[PDB]
């Protein structure tokens, strides 16, 4: 995933 | 210690002070002391005005009577206040102006005298009208300033529709606005019930679903004062006493300043 | 912006009256307001700020 | 855990705690139970208020508005072929009553809109499947003069684009008051009449109204061209407010609601007759 | 970005702790469901709005 | 640094702002800012009422119109500012009110006009008057408010004993109260030498022999404004300019709140 | 391959960061929707193209 | 994921  | 109590009160705001010998605690309307606009609930960026003990002080409005027919007595906030004072001044040569208030409604007579006043302090309170036009209410009929407004018993349509009186009609059981007046008691109040207190002290925070406002197109609160029980005295059928209303700002604060407003009561 | 020739001079007031009065028709009304008194010389131009002042969040 | 409290084994007794007696004139409501004035048991309380929040009690679509749009042949007098309808709870009477037990509110709103159609005339051939354009026009923006002018291009308003037969449309829209809070009341005016004015009109203004056109309108239209035979339509709004908060409690509606402010006209009478002493 | 809780379970199945997931799809919050997961207060401010709260069993007029 | 200057102000009280591209430094009276009465140097007892933006901002008169036969011009303070929005009555409400103020004083012309108006504040400014009469000034003549008074170049004496005019007779050169003019200089004071600067910039101090005293019963400063050198144009012989007097109350504080002084200025 | 952001929220639940999720299905990243996460700017090279620009408060012509 |  990729979390901002 | 000492001897204390819980009737025995004294309200002390700038160059004025009142007594009780025998009230019944007080209100602090849902909770909240009258505070000032914080600077992250601020809206009007400029520096406001706060006259401090000039316009934060006790103001008496001109008595009204109780008597057996009696139906009921009711003025708005600020209206009830428009020209008293320094107050008045603040709030007309401004375009913003927020208040807090403590309300003392007055009201004594005898260990022989007999009755119940219900004073309610209401946000917001919109009365009906006259008329079979809506909303049709006149801003100089809609604003008694310190006169203030009374209940009736029943609806007497206003019936001339070619120069129509453009006022309210408040009927007392549906608290002049649509809904039962046993209900009124979820709204901030006290009761004077003769027997027990002279007066009702209530503490009123600004209401409002905005930080600021204006004063001069909207009333924040509504003082209603309903005689829940009937003045009755020895057997004497016309039987008379005084209600007292003192009003008092608090946490005042104004925004917008320009010349002074004269609105029409004409 | 005063475009006029450099050797006339002047003074003006320029204001803002926040909402709800009547709307000035006279300086001495006019005054009473937010205001800039504009001064004409070198520097030919004058800057008022009307300031946020309002009941609602947004007009 | 969200139960509410449990009830104390309460017993006998002979003292000078009198909770049973109170002052009502002071404002307040004597914060008693049962072991207050009678002996109770032990009960482990399992009951709980899921129900009732706020959220719970609003939590639910409810008609407010029926919109009639027409797809017939353009011809040259008042017709249906587009509407529009200023959007508000107060219309319908439901919804209003319940949001106005509170003078203040704020929250986000979904509506649901429930289209149908039949048809008028008993035989001219029959219509293809329709397709309705609902345009959300804010106040400001241009609003349409005919059923195919050029408003409906609609570049920068939100338009929903319907099928016939297809689930109901849905859309949220978030909280878009011009205020910290939507005003269910307001007690007061947009205009003062000042003394220096011309005429009494110019000052003159509606109790209790704030905003002219207040959130704007829906217009509804059939974007298809008119089939021979005629097609009614009614575009069903429903209402749902979600993430909701509410301020300052106010008493129900108890008569019949006379228009958009707190006017009453008649059946003023809302209580039954009952005997003093009969049960 | 998965939000997974316990569901209140009222009529248990012959079969404990039971969970439901929920995931935004949308970037606005206004779109979202409601989580109606909503805490309470007191009654309070309405049913005792005074400056000097007493103790019910004190006399209420002193 | 940048490009500062002696001659190019703002001066920014309250909403109102004033820019001069063309001014002469400024005075400070007898070196003192404006300040609020020390607790050690109080007298009333009682919670002040201080207004600050909403009375402390520039306020600008009447406009005057400078000729080649004007013989001067006069205001008094607090009376010139009297009738100017909540600070006239802050002032009216109050028996006591101190403060201090900035004098703006407006003249442009041009390159080729000339002349020079000396501007000055004097403390206690005590005027003679009309009569064989000592010391029987009426207040109503006294005190011109906004309007003003003017001087004149000789003494014209009331002779009707019958109903008397009961005014001042201001000469001058006796700066109107039995003095020379030259000397005036040793008073707080400004120049506007028309072919140098627009305007004069004078900062008042409340000066009095008490902390606070009756703004209705007594005037603490005094603005005389006479041509030290006449209006001169071109050569056109009725030339005529604008002379515009802006005034802001600072640190005004009031004491002892009642109700409003209406005085008979009839 | 999950992307996971805040919320702005606006009018807040009685119920704090609020999550969503966005996942791209296709190739070509002409096909994805608006991420409308923008960053703004100076009105400068528009509001002041000037070779000297000056202090606010000195003499704009000096 | 985030679990209450
Ligand atoms: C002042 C009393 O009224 C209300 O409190 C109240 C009444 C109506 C409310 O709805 C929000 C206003 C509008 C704003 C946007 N809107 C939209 C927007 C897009 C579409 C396709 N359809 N409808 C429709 C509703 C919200 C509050
Ligand atoms: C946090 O949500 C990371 C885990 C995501 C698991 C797969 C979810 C598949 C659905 C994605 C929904 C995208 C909606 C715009
Ligand atoms: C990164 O995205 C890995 C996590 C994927 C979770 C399951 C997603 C299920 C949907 C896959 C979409 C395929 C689209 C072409």
């Amino acid at each position: 995933i990729s979390e901002v | 210690a000492c001897g204390y109590s819980d009737r025995v009160l004294q309200l002390t705001l700038g160059n004025s002070t009142i007594t009780t010998q025998e009230a019944a605690n007080s209100v602090v309307a849902y909770g909240r002391w009258p505070e000032f606009i914080r600077d992250d609930e601020a809206n009007p960026v400029d520096q406001p005005t706060e006259p401090d003990v000039a316009t934060c002080r006790f103001y008496t409005l001109d008595t009204v009577m109780w008597g057996k027919e009696s139906k009921g007595w009711w003025w708005k906030l600020p209206d009830a206040l428009r020209d008293m004072g320094l107050f008045g001044q603040n709030m007309y040569y401004h375009y913003l102006g927020r208040s807090g208030y403590t309300v003392h409604v007055q009201c004594n007579a005898s260990k022989f005298h007999q009755g119940a006043l219900g004073v309610f302090a209401i946000p917001e309170y919109c009365l009906a009208g006259d008329s079979d036009k809506q909303r049709y209410t006149s801003y100089a009929n809609a604003n008694p300033g310190e006169r203030g407004g009374k209940f009736y018993s029943q609806f007497n349509k206003d019936n001339a529709v070619t120069s129509p009186k453009r006022e309210f009609c408040p009927v007392d059981y549906l608290l002049g606005c649509g809904v039962l007046l046993g209900n009124a008691f979820v709204y901030p109040h006290q009761i004077i019930n003769l027997r027990t207190n002279n007066s009702a002290t209530i503490v009123l925070p600004y209401v409002n679903a905005l930080a600021i406002d204006s004063m001069v197109k909207h009333n924040n609160w509504g003082i209603a004062i309903l005689p829940l029980s009937p003045l009755d005295f020895a057997q004497d059928s016309s039987v008379e006493i005084p209600i007292t209303v003192t009003i008092a700002p608090m946490c005042s604060e104004f925004n917008g300043l320009r010349n002074v407003t004269a609105p029409k009561f004409q | 912006l005063f475009c006029g020739s450099m050797m006339a001079t002047g003074k003006i007031l320029v204001a803002y009256a926040p909402p709800g009065a009547q709307p000035p028709t006279s300086r001495k009304e006019a005054m009473l307001g937010t205001h800039v008194i504009w001064d004409l010389g070198l520097q030919s131009s004058c800057t008022m700020v009307v300031p946020w002042i309002s009941n609602v969040t947004y007009r | 855990q969200d139960s509410l409290p449990d009830t104390k084994a309460s017993g006998p007794a002979h003292s000078k705690e009198v909770p049973a007696l109170t002052a009502v004139e002071t404002g307040a409501t004597n914060p008693l139970a049962p072991s207050d004035t009678v002996q109770t048991r032990h009960v482990v309380q399992r009951r709980s208020r899921s129900e009732s929040t706020i959220e719970s009690f609003f939590a639910r679509g409810a008609c407010v508005a029926i919109i009639e749009v027409d797809n017939e042949q353009p011809t040259t007098r008042a017709q249906k072929l587009f509407a529009m309808w200023r959007i508000t709870y107060k219309d319908t009477v439901q919804l209003r009553r319940k949001l106005e037990f509170f003078t203040y509110s704020r929250f986000d709103m979904e509506f649901t809109f429930v289209v149908t159609a039949n048809f008028t005339n008993a035989n001219n051939g029959h219509a293809l499947n329709q397709v309705y354009q609902i345009m959300y026009i804010p106040p400001g923006a241009p609003t349409p003069k005919s059923w195919d002018d050029y408003t409906w291009q609609t570049s920068s308003n939100p338009s929903i684009f319907y099928t016939y037969g297809a689930a109901p449309a849905r859309i949220s829209v978030p909280y878009v008051g011009l205020a910290n809070a939507y005003s269910h009341f307001y007690d007061g005016f947009a205009k003062v009449p000042l003394k220096t004015d011309a005429n009494d009109q110019i000052g003159d203004s509606l109790y209790s109204a704030m905003t002219v056109d207040d959130f704007g309108v829906l217009a509804v239209r059939v974007v298809n061209d008119h089939n021979p035979t005629k097609v009614t339509s009614k575009v069903r709004i429903y209402m749902k407010p979600k993430h909701v908060r509410v301020w300052c409690p106010r008493p129900p509606r108890a008569v019949p609601y006379y228009g958009p402010g707190v006017d009453y006209r008649n059946n003023l009478d809302p209580l039954s007759e009952k005997g003093l002493t009969t049960y | 970005g998965a939000q997974v809780s316990s569901q209140k379970v009222g009529a248990h199945e012959n079969s404990s702790t039971i969970n439901y997931t929920t995931i935004n799809y949308y970037k606005d919050s206004a779109s979202n469901a409601a989580s109606k997961q909503d805490y309470s207060q007191d009654p309070s401010k309405f049913t005792e709005p005074l400056k000097d709260v007493l103790i019910k069993t004190a006399p209420a007029l002193n």
